[PDB]
């Protein structure tokens, strides 16, 4: 459950026989071709999989360099990758005769993704969602209620994301009998990182296969925002092998790195434990965990997956991070040249692969993992 | 010897058990704590936990969660305790100091730094709620190097492999979690983890003497948390603070001891 | 152009010129090999087709009668089927070299999806939208804006979507050279009805091939909400020689038709002309077209295409309607259920499959077709 | 037909038709009687009476809001027919036109409508959203009751589309000068009339030196709307016809 250094179980000894029972019913289920079976059936006629692979023609043309394709995580149901983890991790609870998930969530994307396959499996959702962000995403917790959930909010601590996190571990640790916890990333402990990234690498062997088939070259660069990570482990996972694909993470740095109001783990934070996971973390000297700060509140993860922090210290990965007045722009140039209004936390790859596009030459390939639609972020944007 | 394993013995030759309570170190503020572990001492005490505050407590319920959070506003560290328990042991050489801690500040901290630390202040132990024996090897070693005892909980649900694993890399006692969850004062209620000789404290959820008393009859000690910080957070606020967890923890001492016929 | 008694041209001879060159432009693209294969690549890649059939097995259990499949028109890019045409309009405006689209809109579900292929394709786009739908839709208009789009009040006339189609084809008789009008739904003056029909009739010819591998068999009943009657002709179209299916239209009786604040043009209406077309229209006793009204904007056209006011003479199609209540709870029972948010439209066919599906036989089958997400609905339904 | 009658005289003396357009009811039906008055007066040869429609998909700005101001006095159908068979109290002489879009026909009945323009006495019917090919019923009923058809002409047409609407008109043929909203000329039978954009008294001799009539309706319809009420509307109307004259 280790990469390299990172990763690891550092959970209370409560809550270890739970851990042993999720990895080997995972283990179980992974190798199994019912489930698989199972899984592909609901990606494909639920959620709607395959996602295409879209040329932005003009984009290209606008950048002047390399070519632009959009991996369109945009159109999955939902209107984000987060659903593929959530179906798999909830066609697993059903599997291991768990009647009832919890999840958290930061901004709601996972928590409104728990909430849709909990409806649709049939099963009892409960989400839980730090004040602070309950007070900023009224839709989504309305989503959520539409769907049948139970929406918990988190008071204690700093009343967001990774205060609702350690709720639902508390939760889960109480009430294992007959729950599953859906971990929204590629964070905590094992088999959490592992899992979560194996249920989004259909991301990345659609694109694989995309990219051959459209283009017959592999990209030249993959460029995805990284939060707790999972959407860039989606698409990077199936072209770790390809050695001469560049694998770039785009983190928030907010208003910028030299304020401190920033959510830039890899390329601020240094390592530590949060959750369960041996990691890069945002943490004040006295190893406190510190809040982030981001235009996108789906960026707002203090920690980050110990597969970044292992491919960030290896060098197969190199990671970047743009601002939000950047992510704000890219945003807006999406649009109007595209038609294509992507989630405020893709636009932070958006805005990357602006800023690489023009230093590429045009025989060049950029894939972008647009994880997820902005309807959600219109508000924020014209604010 | 340890002064962990010093009490043990003592109480074992005297026919008695250890009464362990936890505190929250700088909740509301480390002279208050200071004067707490006095009246502690003063109570029957013979072992003392203090809990090092951390943001983001994943095995404890919401009374010491709130408890670090007021620990952390009052501006407590690591450094900050650790001059505590020295002006402590300036007057009080004898009674068993151990340091409750998540491993992020302890990592961060400097691992071999921080047991050197326990060390030279008079830390004689140490609990380390989300670091199993799998991910301990590091701290352990460093522990071991420098007289510190490292006491891993085992749960209800532990396995006898995992209890093996266990006993085998623990010191001073073995903590024996009562429930398989988070802390808090709990009413209700084996192990009986004989694969080792260490002794064994029974903890998480004795809110009562009664319940003290009942713990007291199968183990070697008994530890209380949630319930003493209710005390303290409940008033409240004077600093007569001291007199009720004086007062509660004086009726856990009488409680905690073999019954009588 | 005409549909039995219906459809035609009723429209002055300035604009003539205008339809004349539409007519043999569309039937030389619809014939065109090439032009099919260009809007085929542009609906797989930049739309996302084709859509699943999506068989609704906890709302087909608790309701205790036939099988429900949805037709999954909600994944479509900018979620709903409009695109579906807006797409098909807006590359025969640029392959005739059309430099302009214009567009009128109500709710804004045109406007957004027309300026969304207007910046894709890098045509100029205008939509045309009455002042007292702005005042009501602030999010869709900024959409718009952020797509590139100008949007133009109508202050005229009542100021909504009546006035709106009026400013619109005034713009296009003035500017024809350049300007390509893109119309919404399947109404209007010849080849505008048959147009959008074509361009929507990729709906039901997916479902049909989708039902076909799913059961071995055409559907029983074919559901689909009617306002203009775009999303129902594009799904009713493939199935109109298939006598064994039958095609149910679910128009908005809004507070009850009693109250006469409701949509139902086929039900109440009566024929009578409007924006070029012979149809069934809402009308007061002069002929002055009246406004309609229900819980869904998107389906407050006065009037209906022509082609279903054949279908419901000839008694092809059977049309029939719900309340704003009848919707409202089928919006709740499907997010609960099956963990997906319907468009308030939609969900009109939802609550009248909700009281066909157990009169029904349990191996009979019914395709609903969901013809956009709810998300833009939450704040209504809140209310 | 009083509009055969009205050409034929003119052309006995040489003279050109003057046809202003206005909104019947704009600002209310009582004033749109004393102006029908007031242009026969300053020298109108044919009064073409906009029936207001909620719907004028070939108005302008101008006319648009004379229709939507006409409509809020109460404006229908049956209240215009009233005030026309008043106006035929006295002024028997003058040519009325409804200009009127189908549907209010269609709804009314078309039959019925027809049948109520004769008895009324409104002369020729000028239907701006439907074409020939749609006005066979109502081409039908016009026939039989002797109410002519005035059938318009774009410069955008073809001359396919020129010969078929010659072959169908009645009354006069009405020459749209630009495709837009509120030779070319030639050449089949009938009196041809230039409609659209003439607003000054230049351009409309312009037109009259090119065509048999000149109609002019939103410079007529801005006036009605500028004079605040007083009336003055009328003196106004009516100084700026009798120029156009
Ligand atoms: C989601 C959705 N369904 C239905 C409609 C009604 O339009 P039409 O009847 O043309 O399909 C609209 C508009 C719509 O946005
Ligand atoms: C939540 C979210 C993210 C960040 O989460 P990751 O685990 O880093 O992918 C990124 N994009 C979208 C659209 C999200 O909803
Ligand atoms: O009594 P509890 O329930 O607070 O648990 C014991 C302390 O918290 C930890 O030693
Ligand atoms: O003067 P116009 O441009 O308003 O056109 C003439 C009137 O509209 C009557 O047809
Ligand atoms: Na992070
Ligand atoms: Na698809
Ligand atoms: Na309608």
């Amino acid at each position: 459950g280790r990469f390299g250094k990172y990763g690891g179980q550092y959970v209370p000894e409560t809550l270890m026989p739970a851990l042993e029972e999720l990895e080997e019913a995972y283990e179980r289920a992974k190798n199994d071709p019912e489930f698989q079976a199972e899984l592909e059936y609901y990606l494909r006629d639920y959620v709607g999989r395959p996602t295409p692979l879209y040329f932005a023609e003009n984009l290209t043309k606008d950048l002047g360099g390399a070519k632009i394709y959009l991996k369109r995580e945009d159109l999955n149901h939902t209107g984000a990758h987060k659903i593929n983890n959530a179906l798999g991790q909830a066609l697993l609870a059903k599997r291991m005769g768990k009647k009832r998930v919890i999840a958290e969530t930061g901004a709601g994307q996972h928590g409104v993704a728990t909430a849709t396959v909990a409806a649709m499996f049939g099963l009892e959702c409960v989400v839980y969602m730090g004040a602070e962000d309950i007070e900023r995403q009224a839709l989504n917790v309305f989503r959520m209620k539409l769907l049948g959930a139970k929406v918990r909010p988190v008071t204690s601590g700093s009343r967001t994301l990774k205060d609702a996190i350690n709720e639902a571990m508390r939760d889960w640790v109480t009430n294992v009998e007959d729950t599953f916890y859906i971990i929204g990333s590629v964070v905590g402990p094992h088999p959490y990182p592992m899992m979560v990234r194996d249920f989004q690498s259909v991301i990345g062997e659609e694109a694989r296969q995309q990219i051959l088939e459209k283009e017959g070259r592999l990209p030249d660069a993959i460029v995805a925002c990284v939060g707790g990570g999972s959407n860039a482990m989606g698409i990077f996972h199936p072209f770790i092998d390809d050695e001469s694909v560049r694998l770039i993470g785009v983190e928030a740095a907010g208003k910028g790195i030299e304020t401190g109001k920033h959510a830039a783990t890899l390329s601020a934070g240094r390592p530590g434990v949060l959750h369960g996971a041996m990691t890069y973390l945002l943490q004040d000297e006295d190893g406190q965990i510190i809040e982030a700060h981001s235009i996108s509140a789906g960026l707002d993860y203090p920690g980050v997956g110990p597969e970044h922090a292992y491919l960030k210290d290896t060098g197969r990965a190199e990671y970047v991070s743009v601002t939000d007045d950047e992510a704000l722009e890219a945003f807006q140039l999406l649009s109007r040249t595209e038609g294509i209004i992507p989630a405020l936390e893709s636009s932070h790859a958006v805005a990357y692969a602006m800023k690489l596009a023009p230093e590429l030459s045009k025989d060049q390939i950029i894939v972008v993992n647009l994880s997820g639609r902005g309807d959600k972020d219109v508000n924020t944007v014209a604010r | 010897m340890n002064r962990i394993a010093e009490a043990f013995e003592e109480l074992k030759k005297k026919g008695e058990k250890a009464l362990i309570p936890f505190i929250t170190a700088g909740d509301p503020d480390l002279e208050t704590t200071l004067e707490l572990v006095r009246a502690l001492v003063e109570a029957g005490a013979d072992i003392i936990e203090l809990g090092i505050p951390f943001s983001d407590p994943l095995a404890d319920g919401p009374t010491i969660q709130r408890a670090s959070q007021r620990a952390l506003a009052s501006g407590t560290t690591l450094d900050k305790v650790f001059e505590m328990v020295r002006e402590l042991r300036e007057k009080n050489t004898d009674v068993p100091i151990v340091f409750l801690t998540y491993y992020n500040p302890i990592f961060r901290y400097g691992i071999e730094r921080f047991v050197k630390e326990c060390a030279e202040a008079g830390v004689d132990g140490l609990i380390v709620p989300d670091l199993p024996p799998e991910e301990a090897a590091d701290l352990a070693a460093a522990a071991e190097k420098y007289g510190v005892d490292l006491i891993f909980l085992v749960a209800p649900t532990s396995t006898d492999e995992r209890i093996k694993m266990i006993a085998k890399h623990a010191s001073g006692f073995v903590y024996c979690v009562s429930v398989t969850g988070v802390t808090g004062a709990r009413s209700e209620i084996s192990r009986i983890r004989k694969h080792t000789d260490l002794p064994i404290a029974v903890g998480f959820g004795i809110s009562t003497p009664e319940q003290a008393a009942e713990v007291a009859q199968v183990a070697d000690g008994v530890i209380v948390g949630s319930a003493i910080v209710k005390r303290i957070e409940e008033n409240q606020d004077e600093e007569d603070i001291v007199e009720e967890v004086r007062e509660f923890v004086r009726e856990l001492r009488e409680a905690v001891k073999l019954e009588h016929h």
